[PDB]
């Protein structure tokens, strides 16, 4: 039961964690908001 | 795996008839000058591979061996 | 990654590197979920046709790495594996069906600004998230082209690279290739006249294909970089293992002390 399913999963210590966005990141949510 | 162009006839698992892998149990017959490639059936030898890279900095001695 | 871009540091905390322990060379990418677990694509470990079967003994994991080649003493962490789990039914003698495998760290590594685990989808953020058109992300230190053409644009990046890709629709995936497509695989790339482009490539293999969530704020690992019918090939796309569809076998090997 080594876990792998951590509670602090995919929260980027620098980006999210610091409140800071990533360079191209808008791109991905621009996908979701023009839809399908 | 990424599949690429067949360089020799006989070759098994390669991009033979256009950008279409020639699966196992198939042989890529390399067309000569201005002749078309033909993935025909027969057993044939797969391409080479198990690559990537050439200049990896020295890592802490014992890890490797 | 074919026509991506150098990644920022910390852009991919969970992007590991499978390192053949000598011969000196990068074998593949993998993701990092526990702090003692790793997730890669089967074939990187067992690929019978390429005289591929590897051992704990033959490869090292490196986490929180940026340079492809530089050893990064203060940054990265090399870990010796312990176990190597492959999928009870991994099909290389066809389509690379359910080409997934879990590695195990010979210790729990300690997280850093450079190391963070990635999420594994949930019927909530998988069902809501797997809608074709939606841009995913791929990272890798593989080739920037296909070199059996004698490759200019010397195909090896010196830093980790990133391309974002839309998810394409099943119907269109099958029309691409002659190979049989399974449920256990989704494809992702640009239709052939989209202007934008990009694809994974040689040695990008069994690497992350993540999607961030707007609902919660996590990076999710949707698929694994499985196989290609020529990287960034026109009117061609890239196949990814489906993680959600296997989230379940994974479960049964972590516990296993459990049942």
């Amino acid at each position: 039961t080594f876990g792998a399913g951590e509670a602090d999963c995919g929260l980027r210590p620098l980006f999210e964690k610091k409140q800071v966005q990533d360079q191209t990141e808008k791109e991905l949510f621009e996908s979701y908001i023009e839809g399908r | 795996v990424v599949y690429t162009d067949c360089t020799e006839s006989g070759q098994n698992l390669c991009l033979c008839e256009g950008s279409n892998v020639c699966g196992q149990g198939n042989k890529c017959i390399l067309g000569s000058d201005g002749e078309k490639n033909q993935c025909v059936t027969g057993e044939g030898t797969p391409k080479p591979q198990s690559h990537n890279d050439g200049d990896f900095e020295e890592i802490p001695e014992e890890y490797l061996q | 990654i074919v026509e991506g871009q150098d990644a920022e540091v910390g852009l991919s905390p969970w992007q590991v590197m499978l390192f053949r322990k000598s011969p000196q060379e990068l074998l593949c990418g993998a993701s990092l979920i526990s702090d003692r677990w790793v997730l890669t694509a089967a074939h990187c470990l067992l690929y019978p046709p390429w005289d591929k079967n590897f051992t704990v003994d033959d490869l090292l994991v490196r986490i929180g790495k940026h340079s492809r080649t530089r050893y990064e003493r203060k940054v990265e962490k090399i870990s010796m594996l312990d176990k190597i789990y492959i999928h009870p039914r991994y099909n290389w003698k066809e389509n690379l069906d359910r080409d997934i495998a879990l590695l195990k760290l010979k210790r729990p590594i300690e997280l850093s600004d450079y190391i963070h685990p990635v999420c594994l989808p949930d019927k909530q953020t998988a069902a809501k998230l797997l809608h074709a058109g939606f841009k995913g992300r791929v990272t890798g230190w593989g080739n920037r082209r296909e070199t059996w053409t004698t490759s200019v644009a010397e195909v090896q990046p010196s830093v980790l690279q990133v391309v974002n890709l839309p998810l394409v629709e099943r119907p269109v995936c099958k029309a691409s290739t002659r190979i049989r497509i399974t449920d256990n695989m989704f494809c992702a790339g640009y239709k052939p006249g989209e202007g934008k482009r990009g694809d994974a490539c040689e040695g990008d293999s069994g690497g992350p294909f993540v999607m961030k969530s707007p609902y919660n704020n996590r990076w999710y690992q949707m698929g694994i970089v499985s196989w290609g019918e020529g990287c960034d090939r026109d009117g061609k796309y890239g196949f990814y293992t489906h993680v959600f569809r296997l989230k379940k076998w994974i479960q049964k090997v972590i516990d296993r002390l459990g049942s």
